[PDB]
């Protein structure tokens, strides 16, 4: 997050708000703690939000992780305002939930408060052997039909860190 | 009807608590506080748990450069609109650090965390030894607002011996 801040520091408003969404169990909080260089061992399901507010030289990087459980999801809308980047996380090995996650992503990309917001899709848990590759997830979700914004899909493992920096590098280039 | 405006220019610690416990109608509850050095990764302090805290810290805290400060809080049955936190640290009429964070909506019966990751202000040797020599004269106010109205006020003093 520290170096990410420095990679975004040229942003004219001097603040960047990143929203982390995705189904419960996708790996959102793990990703957040990975980015924050924090121990990822005490993680439980998020019944609310987790925020990292990174502030240096009057620049402000706020990353919001909202819980993904079905009972928390209806509140996602309460956190859309002033979002600069959406990061949408998917468990690449949970195929039974591919349709559920496509549905949620579809809704997000129709939301008035998220219009034109760049979206990074993290195809997470690539360390798992049964994980679908990013290209396959992209095909399944019809990411090529996205008209109204820049987007990227990135293979990653929030657990190991692999692919995470490549995703965040795209984010930094597209703020 | 105390508001953010009343608090943002203060040059010293409040004289006394600014509200009663009963004014916390949303049952907001701070259950954990953690301080870590972002450089070495070391957790310098964590507490896992009534509106006053006395912190027993060391001089090493004052020589840090990159700090992560986490709060963890629960919310009761009622949804909270426009939750805002303002925290201010002082030593003897000087403002050391200020944090103003607009949480916005808080989900009913939620458990939430916020970590402020920041550049520790480079305090002069004069100031550092002065605060080391005078324990508990470094103090903080934590103000919590719901829709611009103060609903909770916590206080702390600090020792760096
Ligand atoms: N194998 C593997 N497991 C991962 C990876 N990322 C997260 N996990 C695991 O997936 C489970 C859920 O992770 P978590 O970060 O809590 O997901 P979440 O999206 O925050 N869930 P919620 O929205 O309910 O808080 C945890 O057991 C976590 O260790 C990954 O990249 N690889
Ligand atoms: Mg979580």
């Amino acid at each position: 997050l520290l170096s990410i801040l420095r990679k975004l520091k040229s942003a004219p408003d001097q603040e960047v708000r990143i929203l982390l969404l995705g189904l419960d169990n996708a790996g959102k909080t793990t990703l957040l703690k990975q980015l924050a260089s924090e121990d990822i061992s005490h993680i439980t399901p998020t019944q609310g939000f987790n925020i990292k507010s990174v502030q240096s030289q009057g620049f402000k990087l706020n990353v919001w992780d909202i819980g993904g459980q079905r009972k928390i999801r209806p509140y996602w809308r309460s956190y859309f305002e002033n979002t600069d980047i959406l990061i949408y996380v998917i468990d690449s090995a949970d195929r039974k939930r591919f349709e559920e996650t496509g549905q949620e992503l579809t809704e997000l990309l129709e939301e008035e408060k998220l219009s034109c917001v760049p979206v990074l899709i993290f195809a997470n848990k690539q360390d798992l052997l049964t994980a679908a590759p990013a290209s396959e997830i992209a095909e399944g979700l019809n990411l090529h039909t996205i008209r109204d914004r820049v987007w990227q899909i990135q293979s990653c493992s929030a657990l190991t860190g692999e692919g995470v920096q490549d995703g965040m590098n795209w984010v930094c280039k597209n703020v | 009807p105390i508001g953010p405006e009343d608090v943002l220019g203060l040059q010293r610690i409040t004289g006394d608590y600014l509200c009663s416990p009963e004014e916390n109608i949303y049952k907001i509850d701070f259950v954990r506080f953690k301080i870590r050095d972002m450089d070495s990764g070391t957790v310098l302090f964590e507490i896992k748990k009534g509106r006053f805290v006395r912190y027993q810290f060391t001089p090493a805290f004052l020589r840090l450069r990159q700090v992560g400060a986490t709060v963890e809080f629960t919310v009761g049955d009622k949804p909270v609109n426009n939750f805002r936190m303002i925290e201010r640290h002082y030593f003897r009429n000087q403002l050391l650090k200020s944090f103003d964070f607009h949480f916005g909506f808080c989900i009913p019966s939620s458990k939430n965390t916020c970590e402020h990751i920041y550049d520790f202000p480079p305090l002069s040797e004069e100031l550092i030894s002065e605060m080391i020599r005078h324990p508990y004269e470094t103090q903080s106010d934590s103000f919590y607002f719901v829709d611009d109205r103060l609903v909770m006020h916590n206080k702390a003093d600090y020792s760096y011996s």
